[PDB]
C-alpha cells in the first residue's frame, strides 16, 4: 500500500544545495539538511535534507535513494546512509526528503551517504538533547518502568496532518552546458530542457531554445548558463533561488507528523521511610537526578521542589494536617501525624 | 541584488504540544454523594451546591450547599500545559514580549 | 591448549534474548546484553551477551561467532565485530558469552556485529566511568607515569576462579512450526527435538512427538508451538522462561576474572616552590585535576585537602615541628623553618 | 606543482615507533602518533604521524600511502584512513608525515587506516578543546554570522614557512635475521643492507658485514642482528634510537603552517531594550554563552563584565555622561539620559 504517495514520489526530484559544512568547507552537496525538529522526548529526531530517498526512477525499489548529480538526477543503492552526532545515531525509516533517525545528544548533526568512490556527507551546528517525560531527568530510554504520555514523532508515514509546499525550482547555472565551438561558446541542452541564456556581451537575450550558440561573447565566465528544469517541481528551499514565473501546486504531506504517543519512563527506587515523632525523615538514595515535591495539606501549602542527585537524608515537619510527597514520578503519597 | 523574506508560521508540533490560557470565574461546584441510611443502606447521586436544586435519588430528596468558603485555588488568570496546571500571569493576546 | 575448555564450548549453546532497544525498538535480537560489568580502574569493560563468540561448531575457528538464528544457530566469521559506547570502543578478546573491550567513559554501551546483509545490533542504558588509579582525576592513560597497583580484568581466559550456573534452557516458542494441513494447523520438528504442544480447544495435551498433527484447533494462534531442545544447554538468564521439569547442573568458569594488575598511572606536573618567614608558598600548575593533601607533623594534625583544577598559589603556615605535603601522586615531601 | 617537493617526497622514509594504545597495548605501530598540535581556532587539527602519506614508492602521488611493514615500505592506495576523536573527524588533507584534519572536542585524538587483513591504528592521550574565535563560546562555525581575524592552518602545503629536522635512521634491530644452519648462526641481507654481528659467546663482537655467518657461537637467543639501512632518512624522532654517527642535514618543510585567515563567527541575538529613568532595562536571549562587557564613559569607568548564558534581564545605570555596552559580537554602542 506504499504506493499511495506518488504525488511526493514522482511530481519531486532529487535537489542540490549550499552545505554550510560539506566535509572540509562549504561545497554544494546533495544532501544539504535543513529544519531539523529536534522537539520529542524518545531521542528521535526528524530531518529533512535535500536529496529526496524513496521509491526509485520510476515506481520500485523503496530501498534505493535518488540524489541530483551534476545536470542529471542518479538512483543508487541506500547503502551507508549515515546520520551522525557526538555519537553515531541509528536509521529508523526514511520518506521523500525527510529521513527519521534517533541520536544521542549533541552539539552538531552529520548526514552522509556512499556513492562507492565518494563520501559525499554533510552537516550543520544545532543543538540537540532529549530530556524523557517525567520528574526523572534520565539520559537514555531505560529497559523498564511506567509509561507516560510524551511527545514522539508518528512511526509511520501515510500521513496527511501537515503539509510543505512544492512550488516550481528556480533555474540553476551550469557553465559546463558552455562547450566550445572552436572560437565561440556553444551551450547544448539536457532533454530540451529551458536553458535561459544571456552573456555580459550584447547577443541571444532570453534562451527559450534546444542547443545554442553565441555570436558575440567568447569566455565562458561571463554567460548565463542556466537551466530551468521544472518537469519535476521541488521544495521551495531557503537555498534555491526562486522561479519569477508562479509558485506551482504540489502541496506534499509532511511525512512523519509528530504525535502524543506513550514512551517508557524510568522510575526512582523507593526511598527508605523513617518515622520520628511528628517529623517524617525520608531516607533515600537517588539513581539520576530527580526532583521531589512536598506539599501540606492545610491552609498553608509551604511548598518545596528539590532536585537531588547525590544521596541525602531530608526531614519534613509532619503537621496535624497532614502532609504529602512524591518522590520522582511515583504516585502520590500522603502521611499522618499520630 | 537579493529579495529574501521571511514569516513565522506556527510549527506542525503545536496539533499536539500546546500551552493553554485561561480567564476563570466562580463558577458552580459539584458532588458526588453517598447515603446509607436507614435500612436501605445505598445511595449512588451527583448533586450541586447551590441552595435551591433538590436531589431526589432512590426514596430520600435533599439539598447542598452553598459553600462556606468561596476559596478558589485558581487565580484569575490560570495556563494550562498539555496536563499540569499552572497559575502563571500571561499577559494579554497579541502583546507577548519577544522571547519571554 | 585453547581447547582445554570444552565444559563451556561443547555444552553450551547461545540463544535469543528480549534486547531493550534493538536497532530501534525493543525486539528480539540474537546479541541480547547481561551483565555490563563497568568495575576495572583503567576503563575496562566485560559484557555477557547472548551470544557465544568464541570457538566454531566443535573446537576451532577462535576468529569465528556463534548466534541463533530463529530455532537454528548458524556459526560465521567475527568479520564486523564491533562494540561501541559515546565514542566507538576497542575489543580485547572475545569468549564464549562475554567481550572484553576498552570503552571511551560514556552513558550507553551497543554491541554490534554485522552479518553482512544486516547489522543485528544491540544496546542497553548504563553508564560506563572511568576512574584513574590514585589521586589524579584523568580521562585516559597516558604513555608515561608512575605504575600504582590498579584493578583491572585479564585479558586471559584459562581461568577458574568463578562460576556461573547453565541449566537447561526453558522452551522456546516458534509459530513457523505451525504450518498448515490444507485444513488444520499442522507442527514439524527441527530434528526429533522435544515439541511441547496443546492448543486451546481440546486435543494433544503433553506433545513429546515427531511432526504431529492438530486434530481440534484451526488457528495459529491459539496453540502452543514449543521447543524444549536442552540437548545444548543456556545460561542462567533472566530473559528466557525456565524449564519448570527441573534445573540442570553443568556451570562453566567465568573468562575473564578481576585480577590485582599494575596500571601506568599519570604524574601532575611538579610544583615551583618559594618561601617566606615560617611559611612554605605553593605554585601549583596542574593539567587536570590532582588531589593535594598536607598534613603538619606537630601534635595538632590540621590537616587540609582540596582538588584543585585551575593553576593556583596556595601557602602554608610551617611550624618549628615541621610540615608534610603529597602533591598528586609524587612521593611526600617535608620540611623544618627558621 | 605537487612534485615540487622531491626533498621530503624522495628521501624520507616511513619510521615506525612505539604507540602507546596501539590497539589493546603499546606495540609497535608504523603509524606511531607524534606532536599533536591543536593550536588553532576553529578546530583544525594537525598531527605529525610515523607513516608517510601521499607518496607511492614510484615517485610521487597523492591517492597512495607510504607505511612500513617489516623491513620494507609495503605502499599501497590510502582507503579508510580514520581521524577520531570524542566523536570521528573529518580528514582535510595529508602530505608526507603530516595529515591535517577537522576534529570535534574531545580528550584522545586515534589515527588508523585499515589495510583490510589487519587493522594497524593508533592513539595517543591528548586533550583537544576549541575556543571559536570572539565573544561567544560556541561549539561549531556556523552557516552565518560576521568574521573576525581567527588563526589556524592552512590546507596548502607548497610553503617553507618553517623546517625540521632529518637525520640518519639509527640501529634497528631485526630478531628475524639471526637463523641457523643446524651448526652454526646464519645471517642474511635481503638487498645492499650492511647488519651488524654481535654475540654472547667469546667470539668477534664488532661483525659489520654483508652476507655471512658466525664464528663460533650458536644460541640465537644469545645473539644481536642489528640492521643497517642508510641509504633513506627519517624524521628526528623521540621514539627511535639516535643514529652513532652525524646529524644528516635536509629541512624537510612543515607543509601545515599557521596562518591568519578569516573564520566565521557567530551572531548572538539582538538583545530587546526598554529605556527607565537613568536605567537601561536590557533583556538578553542568548544561544549560547556569551560575554557581555560594558563601562561607563564618564571619568570612572566602572567596568563590567559577565558571561551571560540563561536568558535573564539585566540593569545598568545609564547616567548623563553616557554608557557604552558590546553584547556579543555587535558593534558597540552608545546611550545617554535627561
Ligand atoms: C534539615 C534536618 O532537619 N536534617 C536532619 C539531619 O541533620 C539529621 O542528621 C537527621 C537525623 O540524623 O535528621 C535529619
Ligand atoms: C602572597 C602570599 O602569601 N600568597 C598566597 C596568596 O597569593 C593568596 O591570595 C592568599 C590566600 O589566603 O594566600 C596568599
Ligand atoms: C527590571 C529590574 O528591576 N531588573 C533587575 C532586578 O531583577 C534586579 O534585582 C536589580 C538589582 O540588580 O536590578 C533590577
Amino acid at each position: 500500500d506504499l504506493d499511495t504517495h506518488f504525488t511526493q514520489y514522482k511530481l519531486a526530484r532529487p535537489y542540490i544545495a549550499d552545505c554550510p559544512n560539506c566535509g572540509h568547507s562549504r561545497c554544494d552537496s546533495p544532501i544539504a539538511i535543513e529544519e531539523v525538529r529536534g522537539d520529542a522526548h524518545a531521542g528521535v529526531i526528524r530531518i529533512q535534507t535535500s536529496a529526496m530517498f524513496g521509491l526509485k526512477t520510476d515506481g520500485v525499489d523503496l530501498a534505493y535513494m535518488s540524489f541530483m548529480n551534476g545536470k542529471t538526477q542518479k538512483s543508487i543503492k541506500i547503502d551507508n546512509l549515515h546520520v551522525r552526532t557526538s555519537a553515531p545515531c541509528s536509521l529508523v525509516s526514511h520518506h521523500g526528503y525527510y529521513i527519521l533517525a534517533q541520536c544521542p545528544p549533541g552539539d552538531t548533526v552529520t548526514v552522509g551517504f556512499h556513492d562507492g568512490p565518494n563520501r559525499h556527507t554533510c552537516t550543520v551546528a544545532h543543538k540537540v538533547e532529549f530530556r524523557p517525560v517525567g520528574r526523572e531527568k534520565y539520559r537514555h530510554p531505560p529497559e523498564h518502568g511506567v509509561e507516560l504520555p510524551c511527545n514522539r514523532y508518528t512511526h509511520k508515514r501515510a500521513d496527511q496532518g501537515h503539509y510543505v509546499e512544492m512550488h516550481q525550482p528556480g533555474l540553476v547555472a551550469d557553465h559546463s552546458l558552455l562547450s566550445i565551438h572552436s572560437a565561440k561558446v556553444k551551450i547544448t541542452v539536457p532533454s530540451g530542457a529551458q536553458v535561459k541564456y544571456y552573456c555580459k556581451c550584447p547577443d541571444v537575450r532570453e534562451g527559450i531554445t534546444s542547443s545554442d550558440h553565441t555570436t558575440t561573447c567568447t569566455d565562458v565566465k561571463q554567460c548565463r548558463a542556466y537551466l530551468i528544469d521544472n518537469k519535476k517541481w521541488v521544495y521551495n528551499s531557503g537555498r534555491l533561488p526562486r522561479g519569477e514565473g508562479d509558485t506551482f501546486k504540489g502541496k506534499l504531506h509532511v511525512p512523519f507528523v509528530p504525535v502524543k504517543a506513550k514512551c517508557i519512563a524510568t522510575l526512582a527506587p523507593e526511598p527508605l521511610v523513617e518515622h520520628k515523632h511528628r517529623t517524617l525523615i525520608l531516607h533515600l538514595h537517588p539513581d539520576h537526578p530527580t526532583l521531589l515535591t512536598t506539599r501540606s495539606l492545610g491552609s498553608d501549602a509551604n511548598p518545596t521542589r528539590q532536585w537531588i542527585e547525590r544521596p541525602t537524608t531530608v526531614n519534613f515537619t509532619v503537621t496535624g494536617e497532614g502532609l504529602e510527597y512524591t518522590w520522582g514520578n511515583h504516585p502520590p503519597k500522603r502521611v499522618w501525624a499520630q | 541584488t537579493q529579495m529574501s523574506e521571511a514569516y513565522v508560521e506556527r510549527s506542525e508540533e503545536c496539533s499536539i504540544d500546546h500551552a493553554k490560557a485561561y480567564k476563570v470565574h466562580t463558577g458552580t461546584v459539584q458532588a458526588m454523594v453517598n447515603i446509607t441510611y436507614g435500612s436501605v443502606s445505598w445511595r449512588s447521586a451527583d448533586v450541586y451546591v447551590n441552595g435551591e436544586t433538590p436531589a431526589k435519588i432512590g426514596d430520600a430528596k435533599l439539598i447542598i450547599g452553598p459553600l462556606s468558603s468561596a476559596w478558589s485555588p485558581f487565580d484569575n488568570k490560570v495556563v494550562v500545559y498539555g496536563h499540569e496546571v499552572y497559575n502563571y500571569d500571561f499577559p494579554e493576546y497579541g502583546t507577548g514580549k519577544a522571547g519571554s
